[PDB]
C-alpha cells in the first residue's frame, strides 16, 4: 500500500526548514504557457509558536539593510515544493514548483492554527532592474538570447521566425519582468513564451520540445473529453507529465479521441490528509 | 487509412492532405455504395465500391493535386476493422499509383 | 455440536495472511459474525438512443453505453470477536497506526485481498473480566486482477526510467583527498581496485 | 393475486431472466421477501396571494429489494458473478409482476451463529430508465439509418504507396 | 379521435349495399382496432420487429408461469391510438382451451 | 469468436486425413482451451507469474481445508477469452482419487 510524499522547503538565512508530510499540508499549483507567472497556494496546519515565530516574520514585504549588499535572497525567501510516491521505502519524488512568498494571512483560528500563503515564480524581478543595453537592431533569438542572459535562467528556443529583424525590440523595458511580456508581444499567438521553473521557453504553439519522451497515458480518473481546444482529462500524480511536452492518449469510454496531443496548461490539487491528490491536463493537437 | 466501424449505414469526416472531406458508406441490395463530399459540396454519388480500383474516375474530381481513396478488397461491413480497409493517398503517391497501373 | 467435524470445502474458520509476509497472524482470536457488503454505483439518468435501425445493430448499443454506469465501489468487510490476551491486541493496534499495511482474509468460502484496516473498538465490563470485545473493520485496497502485464521470472521488466526530475549535485565524499582536485582523487579510488 | 388462474400445480415464484439470451441465472434461490419502491418529486411554486401551484413531477428508477439464502457455494458465487456483471441486462419476474431493464447494485451476505449451513443474503436491484421503453426494428441490414460519426483522425501509419497496391490487385 | 375502415369478420374491406367503404368513427374504430391487434402475433410487422402477441413462444409452448403472455397480452391490447387502460384480465385455462377476456377504458 | 489447432487426447497437433491444420470454431475451441488450461500447473509459464493450479502446494500436498482447491480450479478456468461464469464445483474425494467436476458458462 503506498504512501503518498510531500514536502515544502524553505531556504531561510540560516539554512533550509523542511515541512514534511506528517503533517496537514494542501497545496493547489497552476501553470500555464503565458506570460503571467505561476502561482502556489498553501494551507499550513499545526505550526508552533517556534516555527510560527521562525517563518511568518520573514515574508515582511518591506525593505531592510538599504545598502542593499548584493541581490535576490536579501529581499524575499524561496520556497521549493517536491512530491511523489513511496513504496516499501523506494521514493518517485519529483519537483513540480519553485517561488517566493508574496501573501500571508491566518486562516483557522484555534485550537488549530492554520496559515495560508500566496507564492509566484520568478517574482525576484520584479525589483531587479535592467543594467545591460539590450539589443539595437538583431534577430528574434538574439533579442530571446539577451534576455535569457538578463534575467539569468538557461533558455531554450526553437521558433519559425528565428531569422526576422527586429528593430528597437526592448527600449522600452524598466525593469527585467516586462521581458518576457516583450518577448511574447510581437507574434502572438502561434509564438508562446513562458518560464517553467528555471527554464525560458519560446517556441511555436504546436511543437513539442522533446519529440521522443512522449508519455502514454491509459488511465484517466477524469474521463477524456472534447473541450474546444484538443482534450481535456485528469489522473492522479503522474511525474512524467510537464509543460509543452507530448502525450499519447488511449482511452475505453471515448475511443474517439485518441491521438498525439501538446500540453498547454496544468492544475495540481496536492493534499497530505485530504482526498484531492490529482493533476488536470489541457492539450492542443500535434503538428 | 481511416478509421471505419461495422454499421451498414455511416458518415465520417476528416481533415486529409490540406483538404476537408465527408465519406459515407451504405449497404444497397448487394454492394456497398458511396457518397463523397467536398468545401459541404457535393462530389460524387452512388460510387460503387470495388477492391483495388480507385472511388474518383473523372480528372476534374481526384485531382489538380488532391488525392484519391482506395479500397483494397471489395467492402463488406461486418469485416470493418478486421482485414479491410481503406486507404487514402496524396497528389504524388497517387500520381505513381497510376503510373503503376498499366 | 461436536464441532471439530469441519466439513470440507466450507470450514469455517476465519485466517487473515499478512500481505508480503504470507504467514497467518491473530489466530488467538474468537470470531463471532461476518459481514461483507458489495456495492455499486448505477445511472439514474433518462439516456437517450436512436432506435430505428436493424435489431443486431441497436442490440450492438444499449451494451456499453449500459457499460458506462456501472462502476463498482470497494468491498466492506465486518467482524465481531473476543480477544482473550495482550499480544495480540497490540499486535493489532500496531498494525492500525502504520499506514502500509494489508491483509488477507478468509471466509468459509470469500477471499477478500489487499484489505486495510479502517476502524477499530475495544470494550471491557464486568460482562468480561479477562477478556475484551473487539469490533473491526476494513476495506479493499485495490481491485484484483486476472491477467495480463508482464511478470517475467528474471531481471525482464517493464522499465519505467521515469526520472525527468532532478538538480544535478556534486558529491564530497569519495575517498581522501584534502588539497586535491576531483580527477585525482577518482583517479586514486579507481586504481584502488 | 387472482387475476391469471392456470390450474398448474407446480408453478414458478420469483426467478431473474437474462434478457439477452432467455436464461435463468441462480435458478436455486431461496427467497424471503421482495419490496419495491416507486419514487417522484413534484416541483411546486410559492405563489402571491397565498395558494401554491405544482407544474410537473419526476420519476425516479425504481428499487426492488430481496432478501434470500444461499443453500450452498455455488449459488454464492453465482450471485458474486451477477453483481460483477457489467453489460448485460436482466429482467425480473415477481409472483404476478414483470419489470425490465434491471441492475444489481448490492449484496450483503452475512455470517452468524444463527445459521452455519447456508448463508443469509440481501440483494438490490434498480431500473435503467431510458426513454421510448418500446424499440423500433427493421428486420433488413441495408433497411436502416444512418449514424454519424464526426471528425476524427486519417490516422496515418501506412507502409507504402506502391507495393500495397502491387498486393491489392496483383493478389500477392 | 380515431377512424378505419369496416370489416366482416373475416379481416377484409367490407362495402355497403350502395358500395362505400364508410370510415367509422370513434368507439366503434377503438373496438376493431384492438380486435386486430389482439390477432397479429410477433415477428411479421416489418418496419417493426418485436410487436405483436407472441403465440409460439409464450402461448402453445410449454410453459413455467404464463405471466410473460399475461403481459404480451395486456401490451397488445395497449398501444392502440385511442386506448387508455385494462379493467380487467382473465386468463381462464381450462383444459386445453385457453380463455383470454378483458374490458378496455377510452377517453371517450 | 475464439479459434484454436485441434488436438488429440495427447496435447500434439492433430492431423486430417488430409493432413490439414485445422481452425475449431467456437465452443469446441472453448473446451479445448479451458482442458489445457486447468492442466497448466503453477510456476510453469514465463512471462506470467501466479498463473496455473497450485497442485503441488494445495492438492498433492496434505491439506487441512481443499476451499484452495476450488478456488484455484475456478480461477484457472476463468481467464479465458469467452468463460462467462461457473455453474458447479463439486470436489467429491472418494478412495485415493480426487474427483474434480464443473460445468461453465459460456457467452455462446
Amino acid at each position: 500500500m503506498k504512501k503518498r510524499i510531500l514536502r515544502v522547503t524553505f531556504n531561510m538565512p540560516y539554512g533550509p526548514e523542511v515541512i514534511r508530510e506528517d503533517l496537514d499540508v494542501r497545496v493547489r499549483i497552476m501553470k500555464a504557457a503565458l506570460r503571467i507567472q505561476n502561482r502556489a497556494t498553501m494551507e499550513i496546519f499545526g505550526l508552533t509558536t517556534q516555527l510560527r515565530e521562525s517563518l511568518l516574520s520573514q515574508f515582511t514585504a518591506w525593505k531592510h539593510r538599504q545598502r542593499q549588499v548584493g541581490r535576490e535572497d536579501e529581499l524575499m525567501i524561496k520556497v521549493s515544493v517536491e512530491a511523489g510516491y513511496s513504496d516499501q521505502g523506494r521514493e518517485q519524488v519529483s519537483r513540480v514548483f519553485v517561488g517566493e512568498v508574496a501573501i500571508v494571512d491566518i486562516i483557522s483560528p484555534p485550537p488549530d492554527i492554520g496559515i495560508r500563503i500566496q507564492c509566484y515564480t520568478r517574482q525576484i524581478d520584479r525589483t531587479k532592474t535592467i543594467r545591460n543595453m539590450p539589443p539595437a537592431n538583431t534577430t528574434f533569438v538574439k533579442f530571446v538570447e539577451w534576455g535569457a542572459n538578463e534575467m539569468g535562467l538557461n533558455f531554450i528556443c526553437d521558433t519559425s521566425y528565428n531569422d526576422q529583424v527586429l528593430k528597437n525590440p526592448g527600449r522600452s523595458i524598466t525593469v527585467a519582468s516586462a521581458i518576457l511580456a516583450s518577448i511574447q508581444d510581437m507574434y502572438m499567438p502561434d509564438v508562446a513564451a513562458f518560464v517553467d521553473d528555471d527554464i525560458l521557453i519560446v517556441k511555436d504553439r504546436d511543437k513539442v520540445i522533446r519529440p521522443d519522451e512522449v508519455t502514454n497515458v491509459n488511465s484517466f480518473v477524469g474521463i477524456p473529453s472534447w473541450s474546444e481546444w484538443g482534450v481535456e482529462f485528469q489522473c492522479l500524480f503522474e511525474p512524467s507529465i510537464r509543460v509543452a511536452g507530448g502525450v499519447a492518449v488511449e482511452s475505453l469510454m471515448n475511443p474517439s479521441v485518441n491521438g498525439n496531443y501538446v500540453i498547454t496548461a496544468l492544475e495540481y490539487d496536492l493534499a497530505s490528509r485530504d482526498r484531492p491528490f490529482y493533476i488536470k491536463v489541457m492539450g492542443s493537437p500535434a503538428a | 487509412k481511416i478509421p471505419l466501424t461495422a454499421v451498414p449505414n455511416q458518415a465520417i469526416s476528416f481533415n486529409a492532405g490540406s483538404s476537408y472531406w465527408k465519406i459515407r458508406l451504405y449497404q444497397n441490395m448487394d454492394m456497398m455504395n458511396a457518397d463523397i463530399s467536398r468545401d459541404g459540396v457535393i462530389v460524387c454519388h452512388g460510387v460503387r465500391c470495388f477492391g483495388g480500383i480507385p472511388l474518383l474516375q473523372y480528372s476534374h474530381q481526384y485531382r489538380p493535386d488532391y488525392g484519391n481513396f482506395v479500397f483494397d478488397r471489395d467492402a463488406d461491413w461486418t469485416l470493418f476493422g478486421d482485414g479491410i480497409n481503406l486507404f487514402y493517398l496524396d497528389g504524388a503517391e497517387f500520381a505513381e499509383y497510376q503510373a503503376l497501373a498499366t | 455440536m461436536n464441532s471439530f467435524l469441519k466439513s470440507i470445502l466450507n470450514t469455517p474458520t476465519l485466517t487473515i495472511r499478512d500481505d508480503v509476509t504470507k504467514l497467518p497472524v491473530w489466530k488467538s482470536l474468537q470470531v463471532k459474525k461476518v459481514e461483507i457488503y458489495s456495492p455499486a454505483s448505477v445511472v439514474s439518468k433518462p439516456l437517450a438512443t436512436k432506435d430505428q435501425t436493424e435489431a443486431q445493430v441497436y442490440t450492438e448499443a444499449l451494451d456499453i453505453d449500459v457499460k458506462n454506469g456501472k462502476i463498482i465501489q470497494p468491498v466492506r468487510l465486518r467482524i465481531n470477536a473476543i480477544c482473550p490476551d495482550l499480544s495480540t491486541v497490540e499486535s493489532i493496534m500496531n498494525a492500525f497506526n502504520d499506514n502500509t499495511s494489508t491483509f488477507a482474509i478468509t471466509s468459509k468460502s470469500i477471499l477478500a485481498d489487499k484489505m486495510a484496516i479502517m476502524t477499530l473498538d475495544v470494550d471491557q465490563s464486568p460482562d468480561m473480566l479477562n477478556a475484551a470485545e473487539i469490533n473491526m473493520e476494513f476495506e479493499q485496497v485495490e481491485p484484483p486482477v486476472l491477467n495480463k502485464f508482464d511478470p517475467a521470472f528474471p531481471q525482464d521488466s517493464p522499465t519505467y526510467g521515469v526520472q525527468i526530475q532532478s538538480l544535478s549535485d556534486a558529491n564530497l565524499l569519495d575517498l581522501g583527498a584534502i588539497g586535491d582536485s576531483i580527477s585525482s582523487a577518482a583517479k586514486s579510488l579507481y586504481n584502488r581496485v | 393475486m387472482l387475476g391469471i388462474f392456470t390450474s398448474l400445480l407446480s408453478s414458478r415464484s420469483f426467478s431473474i431472466v437474462d434478457q439477452n439470451t432467455n436464461q435463468l441465472v441462480a435458478a436455486d434461490l431461496r427467497i424471503s421477501r421482495v419490496n419495491t419502491r416507486f419514487s417522484s418529486v413534484g416541483q411546486r411554486h410559492m405563489l402571491e396571494d397565498g395558494t401554491t401551484k405544482m407544474d410537473s413531477r419526476t420519476i425516479h428508477p425504481m428499487e426492488i429489494i430481496v432478501e434470500v439464502f444461499c443453500p450452498s457455494i455455488d449459488v454464492v458465487d453465482q450471485i458474486n458473478q451477477l453483481l460483477l456483471d457489467r453489460d448485460t441486462l436482466y429482467k425480473v419476474i415477481t409472483r404476478g409482476m414483470v419489470f425490465e431493464r434491471m441492475m444489481c447494485t448490492s449484496e450483503a451476505l452475512n455470517q452468524t451463529p444463527d445459521m452455519i449451513s447456508a448463508t443469509p443474503a440481501r440483494l438490490t436491484f434498480s431500473q435503467v430508465l431510458v426513454q421510448n421503453p418500446k424499440p423500433i426494428m427493421f428486420r433488413n441490414a441495408g433497411d436502416s439509418s444512418m449514424i454519424d460519426r464526426g471528425l476524427a483522425l486519417a490516422e496515418d501509419v501506412v507502409g507504402s504507396a506502391g507495393d500495397l497496391f502491387d498486393y491489392a490487385v496483383n493478389g500477392v | 379521435s380515431t377512424s378505419t375502415i369496416r370489416t366482416g369478420t373475416n379481416n377484409d374491406i367490407l362495402l355497403d349495399d350502395n358500395g362505400n367503404m364508410v370510415i367509422l368513427r370513434d368507439v366503434e374504430a377503438c373496438a376493431q382496432d384492438v380486435r386486430a391487434a389482439m390477432l397479429m402475433r410477433t415477428g411479421e410487422n416489418i418496419f417493426d420487429v418485436n410487436s405483436g402477441v407472441g403465440y409460439f413462444e409464450y402461448i402453445f409452448s410449454p410453459q413455467k408461469s404464463y405471466d410473460d403472455a399475461r403481459k404480451s397480452i395486456a401490451d397488445a391490447i395497449l398501444s392502440s391510438p385511442d386506448v387508455t387502460g385494462i379493467e380487467q384480465l382473465d386468463i381462464d385455462i381450462t383444459g386445453e382451451v385457453f380463455g383470454v377476456d378483458a374490458k378496455v377504458i377510452t377517453i371517450h
